[PDB]
């Protein structure tokens, strides 16, 4: 009865911000996959885009919210989330 | 020249000497090898304790059962007789326990043992640094820098000087046995020329004698083996093995192999 | 007999003090329950990573650090293993010695 989808996503070029907004009726992003972060109150990023990327979620609205900011095209990948595996949206940089 | 290599191996303090060195370098070689400090920090005073005494007591149990005539010793157990016993109990314990020893000195003045040992027993109230209102998290962090995690958070001077302070107090153990164990060496030495009924000159004349006699006895005993087993043969097959057999020759049958079977 | 044991005893010994063979041997019985990172709702793919990264797989996905804790739990648990047995051993001896020195008629 859980769902899941990804939204927020789209184009952004380099030195943009973009916001990615999941709802769902404890929570993992992936991007392809690759691991992006994690959230559950502890919080861990990826060595690879360390520095970059913010995760945080609100049970009242029972959303999951990711934060990019200065996106650059070496990070052009198709963005995934998991808890039962969402549909997940590709963003491309350029 | 191998006489003189034999002569000085019958000088205890050489072999004690030998034992101590490499017992120091086995040390060396354990540590440099397969130590790796374990870092949890549930239980981390467990492993440096460990090391610390398991070795030393295996030690110490090799060196005491390694020497034969103790079992003997303890078979006499279970006058002159008690002092006798207990005077060759001394001395062989003297060598069984010099090896346990020299493994505890060389542990705490190389001081790694200790130090991965008893760090997270630090007292960090008194430094400022460590509030932690969490209080648990510190005890992890202190058991956490001393085994290879540098953590460069303004700690790490910190956790030198918290670990210079273990590796002191270990240096002053290590001596501090010692200083124990050489004081022990002289009251028990005192024993031995106190409660000893026979004279200085009397002792090692007849530990020399019993050495003689013990070897003397083991060849003898050994030669009345084969001259029985000779007997044996000469019985049985007719002749002397060794010698001129052209004389006679027994040719035992079926029956005769059962007879040889006895003991 | 004596000679016959002292072989094996060895060669547990060295195995469980280097501690490699215990690694791989039980790494699949760790627990992960304790670990928040390991939800794994589909509860399969937990077992999976938890048998694929003590042997070669590094995977740094944040695992890695964690993985070490549990190796050197897995390892710390070795050595004691070792020991454990070293000292039973030990002990074996002297009580079997006792005996060849308590049964024993001759002297």
């Amino acid at each position: 009865q859980v769902q899941l989808v990804e939204s927020g996503g789209g184009l952004v070029q380099a030195g943009g911000s973009l916001r990615l907004s999941c709802a769902a009726s404890h929570m993992r992003w992936y991007r392809q996959r690759e691991w992006v972060a994690a959230i559950y109150a502890g919080t861990h990023y990826a060595d690879s885009v360390k520095g970059r990327f913010t995760i945080s979620r609100d049970n009242a609205k029972n959303t999951v919210y990711l934060q990019m900011n200065s996106l650059k095209p070496e990070d052009t990948a198709v963005y995934y989330c998991f808890v039962y595996i969402g549909q997940g949206t590709q963003v491309t940089v350029s | 020249l191998n006489n003189i290599v034999s002569s000085l191996q019958r000088n205890g303090i050489f072999i004690n000497s030998l034992i101590a060195a490499l017992t120091i370098g086995g040390q060396q070689l354990f540590s440099s090898s397969t130590f790796s400090c374990p870092c949890q920090v549930g239980k981390n005073f467990y492993y440096g304790s460990a090391f610390l005494v398991i070795p030393a007591l295996i030690l110490l149990v090799a060196g005491f059962a390694l020497r034969s005539q103790m079992w003997t010793i303890t078979g006499e157990y279970c006058p002159l007789e008690c002092k006798l016993a207990c005077l060759r109990f001394f001395s062989i314990t003297g060598r069984a326990v010099i090896a346990p020893l020299t493994w505890l000195a060389v542990t705490l003045l190389t001081g790694t043992y200790y130090e991965c040992a008893a760090s997270e027993f630090a007292s960090v109230d008194h430094y400022p640094m460590f509030d932690n209102v969490s209080a648990s998290k510190r005890e992890e962090i202190l058991a956490g820098f001393p085994c290879c995690r540098s953590a460069p958070s303004d700690v790490i001077l910190v956790r030198d000087e918290i670990a210079l302070l273990h590796r002191y107090q270990s240096q002053m153990l290590g001596w501090i046995l010692i200083t124990l164990a050489t004081i022990a060496a002289l009251v028990s030495c005192c024993v031995a020329k106190c409660c000893s009924p026979l004279t200085s000159l009397q002792h090692c004349y007849w530990t020399s004698h019993l050495q003689n006699e013990r070897e003397l006895f083991e060849q003898a005993a050994e030669q009345h083996s084969r001259l029985l087993m000779m007997h044996r043969i000469k019985k049985l097959f007719g002749f002397i093995p060794g010698s001129e057999d052209v004389k006679h020759i027994r040719i035992p049958s079926c029956q005769d192999w059962k007879d040889i079977s006895v003991p």
